[PDB]
């Protein structure tokens, strides 16, 4: 199961709950109302913080940024953890940015349940 | 005895039920609310009926 | 209030009597009030 | 479906009462698809195992959740119908003290304004 | 030791309860206290509401120029962190203003907009369905 | 809990500041009877009184929902539209069940 | 009158018939303008507009005395923005009914100077300036200029 299917499935989750007519309170996001952390994955290896922030700031102020790069060479592994300032912005970002193409690579977004600092 | 027996016959009786439902079917009236509100053999869905009643 | 076939001459004509009959029932305590007088009653069959 | 299956298996090992007592309070949840997940398991479980271990407080919460879930169906689906059917025909003769609530609710929903609920 | 990591992880714990909703809760509790120390019924003479309605700046009026002047004069003198400034951001269901380093481009997937469309459409279909029910009646 | 009315400043102040034994007459269903039955209006009143008895403070808070909620001089209670009356009815029942949970050590999602 | 969706002269003419039958309605309507203006800030702009039109109609039918304009002490401070929109709608309306000429004659006849005082305020130059500029922005440039002629020659 390659990450593009993990994109397709989150999008399926959204549009399926749309077909079912779920109220905004029992959305599948409601299980995450205590965490303002999203995970971005699939990122290209040349994007830096400056880019991740200039892209993802569309939906709020970004409080924390954590781009996980391989310790030996320092180069990005290709995924990030991002702490918005209001949980609701994470709602917005997961719905809106999951599946956008940045430089051909189609990045993917999803919340984080019990983030552990590094 | 007769007070209580008659107050209960008016709520329960099957033939009175058949009547009320022939009336409803003839008017084609339908309720909108489910659950039949907190009416039960509690007294109040009776109490505000035409007989005046005071709470003190 | 209460949100093909091959049919005869009379069924594609003539009024529909059901809604007339239902209007009369609903207002029947007024339409059939006792004390407006001709002094003759009629008792229905059974 | 995969979650439904392994929950029924865990039921087979640890007995019904445990699983049931874990998920009865969800028959009163807001997401219908979720209520229907828990109804599908509860129904499959009690169909297999039978309700010998359902205690009093559990059969109480169970009949209550059953009724509520029945009274909220936005959809068209036989899930809650078979849930009711099997749960009731498994409780067997322990369901006497509830037939007045059941009968009263069914007569009252028979008089409602929309043909989905009357049907 | 425990003290240093306590500092670190308590900070991270608020940041995961991210600040904005926390300060909103703060103003909520103080609003509830202010209120609870007041009568049950609010009239139209209550000084708070009278004053608020005075300062309520509605359209058209040429006082607006002088008053926007007053407040844009004063609130210039603030230690605020920067706010976004540029071509209007798209609309989002919570009305959240972009961060101050958003580069303007709108990168969305087209979800907020189709949501808005879905809601307007349900309104239209409700009018149609009412009309048809009663038309038959 | 009809005595909970003694918290509503109108009745309370009237009684406190009376100099004479005297009979007064109020209407507790301000206008509701234009568009609900006496049945629904009694139910709504019972909720309001119960919640004003049980906590009285978060009850004031719920019954003044918006900053521009107001009450008119001959009225006991705020002027809300039937939508907001439905909402605040729900919130008062939640208040009452919460305080029953607190002071009887029950999970209320179980009843 | 005020709660309706849009104006029609019915309510104005009806009150007019009552005040034209006896005085008490004339009294109560001068009081009415007083208090309505003072507490207008509470009206959403449609009802505010309808009140403004109502008073314009009464004034040009001369059921109210033109004195009642005493109330608009048209400083900048002494007036909320809502009061300002009320004066805007009111004066637009009066001008569109009696025309700028008859409106000008009315506002320029002498005996109504005391009541038109704060409306044409020359004592304090600051509100004199602001008044003039407001009146211009809405488009009563004629009364505007006459007063500026006065003020420019005053210093």
């Amino acid at each position: 199961m390659n990450p593009l299917t993990k994109v397709k499935l989150i999008n399926e989750l959204n549009e399926r709950e749309v077909q079912l007519g779920v109220a905004d309170k029992v959305s599948w996001h409601s299980e995450y109302k205590d965490s303002a952390w999203i995970f971005l994955g699939g990122l290209p290896y040349e994007l830096t913080e400056g880019d991740i922030i200039c892209v993802f700031s569309q939906y709020g102020e970004i409080v924390n940024i954590n781009l996980v790069r391989d310790k030996k060479t320092g180069k990005s592994k290709g995924f990030c953890f991002l702490c918005y300032e209001d949980q609701r912005s994470t709602i917005l970002a997961v719905d809106n940015f999951n599946g956008i193409k940045i430089k051909g690579r189609t990045i993917r977004v999803d919340h984080v349940s019990n983030y552990r600092a590094p | 005895l007769i007070q209580q027996a008659m107050a209960k016959i008016m709520k329960a009786n099957p033939a009175l039920y058949v009547l009320r439902e022939r009336i409803r079917k003839g008017l084609q009236l339908y309720s909108s609310e489910p659950t039949e509100p907190y009416l039960s053999s509690q007294n109040y869905g009776e109490l505000f009926s035409n007989q005046i009643i005071w709470f003190v | 209030w209460e949100k093909w076939k091959k049919l005869t001459n009379a069924q594609r004509s003539g009024l529909n009597q059901i809604p007339n009959r239902r209007f009369t029932l609903w207002w029947s305590p007024t339409i059939n009030r006792a004390n407006v007088y001709v002094g003759f009653q009629v008792q229905l069959d059974l | 479906r995969q979650l439904v299956d392994t929950t029924v298996e865990l039921a087979n090992k640890v007995g019904a009462a445990e699983i049931i007592s874990r998920i009865v309070d969800d028959l009163k949840d807001e997401a219908e698809q979720y209520r229907k997940m828990v109804m599908e398991t509860i129904e499959k479980i009690m169909g297999n195992l039978g309700a010998a271990d359902i205690d009093h407080k559990l059969e109480e919460q169970l009949i209550d959740g059953i009724l509520y879930a029945f009274q909220e169906q936005t959809t068209e689906d036989s899930v809650m119908l078979n849930g009711f059917g099997t749960v009731v025909n498994a409780l067997g003769k322990r369901v006497k003290p509830y037939l007045p609530q059941i009968c009263g609710t069914v007569l009252w929903r028979l008089n409602n304004k929309s043909a989905k609920v009357r049907q | 030791k425990a003290e240093k990591d306590s500092e670190r992880d308590e900070l991270y714990a608020q940041w995961g309860k991210g600040l904005a909703q926390s300060r909103q809760q703060q103003q909520n509790v103080e609003d509830a206290m202010k209120e609870m120390q007041k009568p049950l019924a609010r009239y139209i003479d209550d000084e708070d509401l009278d004053r608020m309605l005075r300062e309520q700046e509605r359209e058209g009026d040429p006082m607006a120029n002088f008053i926007k002047k007053n407040k844009a004069k004063e609130n210039k003198n603030k230690k605020v962190r920067p706010r976004y400034s540029g071509p209007a951001p798209p609309p989002n269901r919570f009305n959240i203003w972009p961060g101050y380093r958003w580069d303007g481009v709108d990168r969305s997937n087209g979800f907020e907009q189709k949501r808005f469309a879905r809601l307007a459409s349900k309104k239209a279909v409700e009018e149609l369905a009412y009309k048809w029910s009663v038309e038959d009646m | 809990p009809f005595q909970a009315c003694l918290k509503v400043e109108k009745f309370g102040d009237l009684i406190l500041k009376a100099t004479e034994p005297q009979m007064v007459l109020f209407n507790l269903y301000d206008d509701w009877l234009k568009t609900i039955s006496s049945y629904t209006a009694f139910s709504r009143l019972i909720l309001i009184l119960r919640a004003l008895h049980v906590n009285n403070d978060r009850a004031k808070v719920i019954l003044k929902p918006d900053k521009t909620t107001i009450t008119e001089p001959h009225h006991i209670w705020p002027t809300l539209t039937d939508e907001e009356w439905i909402k605040v009815e729900v919130q008062l029942k939640d208040l009452i069940l919460a305080d029953y949970g607190k002071k009887n050590n029950v999970n209320v999602a179980s009843l | 009158c005020a709660q309706q969706r849009t104006y029609e002269k019915f309510f104005g003419l009806l009150a007019g018939r009552f005040c034209m039958l006896k005085k008490e309605y004339m009294e109560s309507f001068e009081g009415i303008f007083k208090e309505q203006y003072d507490t207008i800030h509470r009206l959403e702009t449609n009802k505010l507009r309808n009140v403004a039109k109502m008073f314009a109609h009464l004034l040009y039918t001369d059921s109210l005395p033109w004195s009642v304009l005493e109330c608009i002490k048209l400083s900048e401070e002494t007036t909320t923005s809502s009061s300002r929109i009320f004066v805007k709608i009111f004066f637009q309306e009066l001008c569109e009914y009696m025309g700028l000429p008859k409106l000008n004659a009315r506002l320029k006849d002498e005996t109504l100077q005391p009541f038109f005082e704060g409306l044409l305020p020359r004592d304090n130059p600051r509100n004199t300036r602001f008044a003039i500029n407001f009146f211009t922005s809405i488009g009563l440039g004629g009364l505007t200029d006459e007063l500026r002629e006065h003020l420019k020659n005053t210093p």
